[PDB]
């Protein structure tokens, strides 16, 4: 039962101008309005804006933790070096019927074809990492590309933003101006006064400022590290493009403004709860649920992760703290 | 005109859990400002836990005792000005067991070591609390702060209250 | 009842300047320190000892620079310190059969910062102009005679410790002519080129290498194990050695020596008694272990490169004491 | 004229333990060049040990397979020229148990990750082998190297073979 590696570039469609692609038994085609998926025995359609926003995340996150559901049918499960792609795996209708379909891939093989899909299907003026009010539209025939938008380098602190050799603070000068929906956020540096010899370990930065300057939405990015404890804050606007079903607990601390989380059962997709978080609110997302957030105004969110690879197995024998 | 809403000890508006079919306890919902406002000064109350790792909420008020730790920690200032004073310990093993975890309170008295530096944090500023350093805080007015650490001797667990 | 009260002593004192010699004497607990034209003169309740002032200053320089180091630093067969890591025992005759059997050994335990402060004042006051107790005899002047100026610069050198590795961003730097570290005369033939390092964009902070033998050839002091790279408690502490290690080191753990250039001979004695046990000759590439039950003192004719390898875990000394850790790390 | 004597795989001169009243085995005395000369290419033989920590000696010759480690390691070249290739693993946990210690041989096959860089070491040069990276070596001519690491799946112990036992 070895992980698959078979992927293929199919033809360009003459009318639409887009290329279609194959990964194992799945095929991917887009037209003016839709991503059209097929697999052995079934088919599915996702509006292309939702699809591209979702694909942007799975790509940027390297398949992330646990389950990335594009929607109630299609998604991926990260096995960390391998990845399952599914239609209906976490949908009771498909599963009670025996109509779910899963294929396990080597992660770099699936990632390579996902990157090609994302590049080909993204048009000039359309940034699938941005909120709708910040960017153009993906509809219609192929028209140029936005490869710059979809190839942004991941930033990850090794220990903390701003430390020597570590991920830098964001400034106008290094290409990171304050986003319009955080135009009022204070931007002063903390006062840092190190004695001679201790410059490298006396360090502080304006985290709210750094987040106010994030050039993408819904992208947890590590700012500070204590062993497996990762503080991954991010700037959120509109809707989280996926329903995340994590294979471990994760916590959200709302830093500004407000987000509402739609919480559904991880396995079935059934609605379970709705969590409203305002500035200072912290809550846990248990491993047995999937969640999707809604943020009207661009807001600052701390996603707190435990990146230990031992946790998933341990949950497969609690699911809540 | 754009207004980014941040919380404060004196001004927060807690959200909550709306149930369709679940147990609200599963979400362990709290507000870190409310938790800090209800704690003793510099008491480090766990508000998030994930195995051994914690987020702790605290209210800085006046001058704290000295702390040190067997691993790095981080402090994020959430409301009000907080000073961090750092001292490089001559023998950190004399003060913290290098196989312990979580901060250890090491006293009000100045520990033995060299002046490392001073940091003044305002709302939204994060500082490194590096392993091998002793640290303490000063806040002229009550201020909220958050720690990224591991559960240990100073971690207060108040899950019921 | 004073909660500031400790078993470990804190009482030290600057005594009088001698008008004939120009030197100040000092007191630490029951011990007194006086120097004259030729000698360090030590007293404690019930006895006294003399050490030639050059040997004494070279040993004191090490004990100060190392912050009391690991375990026992014997200045000689009588006098020394034991590090307890925040506290320190100063002794006379503690590791000497003749004193121990007769019950004439004397030990006092101090808070480390208190003993260190007076040791620093002693070193500064007793070091004279043109004398560098950190240097080999051919590189420096003489300590003899009445007080004549000082060499506070030589005795105040900043300790150098890598947090992860020499040369990494924010870590201890490579040595250069430009930053005050020219190549030592007895290393004049050592190649100085840096390794080729090409990082791909975004990875410049973690693709890192440096010329260690070059770095050692520029060490401005002798017999000073200095951390160059760290893996947990494993510390690579290389140094440049010339003449005689100014102390007999009785470690409270096993430690290892890898000879990187030229040759050293180690005089190995029993840690407890000081009885000769072995003489270890190490040439380039030779690696050996110093057992935790011995003390050692090195001899290096030509300035040589030595890697001292330590395990800095604080659990070790109690384990050795209990016999839960072995006195030799490996048997075969 | 000053001559700093350095060892090499084909030119070293071992010293040893002279006994007054002791056992030369207590000194666990070897020569890292001799050890590297007699081992298989890239075999990592323990020459020092202190609880879990090790110094390993190895001969670099040809191209090695890939290694990775759950902690930092350092390599010091002792003789010859050694090229080091570093690769940032996409998923290091797929190759190295996070609870493991010591280097892991992760195969000759190219692991999945991004190229980090290349280092060329000569005698006396040290490189960081950072946690999270895979590394491999190329030496055109035979070369000696030392690792600062922790005992694990790749460390070969043979104290009886390499150490002085008499005299
Ligand atoms: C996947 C994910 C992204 C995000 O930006 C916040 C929460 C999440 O679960
Ligand atoms: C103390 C000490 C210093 C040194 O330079 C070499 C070995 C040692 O044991
Ligand atoms: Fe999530
Ligand atoms: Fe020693």
């Amino acid at each position: 039962s070895k992980a698959r590696t078979d992927t293929e570039h199919l033809a360009i469609n003459n009318e639409t101008g887009y290329r279609s692609f194959r990964a194992g038994g799945f095929t991917f085609t887009r037209d003016e309005y839709f991503a059209r998926l097929t697999w052995p025995g079934g088919s599915h359609i996702i509006p292309i804006d939702a699809f591209l926003r979702a694909m942007m995340r799975d790509v940027a996150w390297g398949f992330f933790y646990g389950v990335v559901n594009f929607d109630h049918v299609f998604g991926t499960i990260n096995h960390y070096g391998e990845v399952t792609m599914f239609a209906g795996r976490f949908n009771d209708a498909y599963r009670n019927a025996g109509r779910d379909h899963e294929e396990r891939f080597k992660s770099s093989a699936l990632m390579a074809v996902f990157k090609d899909i994302l590049s080909d299907w993204t048009v000039e003026g359309y940034d699938p990492f941005a909120a709708p009010m910040e960017t153009g539209l993906p509809w219609g025939i192929k028209n140029g590309n936005n490869d710059e938008a979809i190839s942004r380098q991941r930033v990850t602190a090794r220990r903390m933003v701003g430390l020597p050799g570590d991920t830098p603070v964001r400034t106008d000068a290094n290409g990171f101006p304050v986003n319009r929906q955080f135009a009022d956020v204070p931007q002063e540096q903390p006062v840092v006064e190190a004695e001679p010899g201790f410059e490298a370990e006396v360090s502080a930065y304006n985290l709210f400022g750094y987040l106010s300057r994030s050039d993408v939405t819904w992208n947890p990015s590590v700012c500070s590290v204590v062993g497996d404890s990762l503080f991954c804050p991010t700037s959120e606007e509109f809707i989280l493009p996926v329903e995340h079903g994590n294979d471990r607990c994760e916590w959200f601390l709302q830093l500004s403004d407000e987000i509402v989380w739609d919480v559904k059962d991880k396995e079935s997709g059934k609605p379970r709860a709705r969590v409203t978080a305002r500035a200072g609110d912290i809550c846990c997302m248990p491993a047995d649920i999937r969640h999707q957030g809604y943020s009207t105004k661009r807001s600052m969110l701390l996603v707190w992760e435990n990146g230990s690879p031992k946790i998933p197995q341990m949950i497969a024998d609690p699911v809540v703290p | 005109d754009v207004v980014t809403e941040f919380g404060a000890l004196t001004d927060y508006r807690k959200g909550g859990v709306e149930i369709i079919d679940d147990d609200p306890r599963n979400y362990v919902f709290s507000n870190v400002f409310e938790v800090a406002a209800n704690a003793a000064p510099y008491e480090r109350v766990a508000v998030g836990k994930n195995f051994e790792y914690v987020i702790e909420s605290a209210r800085a008020e006046g001058t704290s005792g000295w702390f040190s730790c067997a691993h790095d920690e981080f402090v994020l200032a959430m409301d009000g000005q907080i000073e961090v004073h750092l001292l490089k310990l001559d023998n950190s093993d004399a003060y913290v067991d290098p196989d312990s975890e979580g901060a250890v309170a090491i006293g009000e008295a100045l520990p033995e070591g060299r002046k490392m530096g001073r940091i003044v944090l305002r709302r939204g500023h994060m500082a490194l609390l590096p392993v091998g350093a002793a640290y303490r805080f000063y806040a002229e007015q009550p201020a909220a702060m958050l720690f990224q650490s591991i559960e240990g001797a100073v971690t207060v667990q108040k899950w019921g209250e």
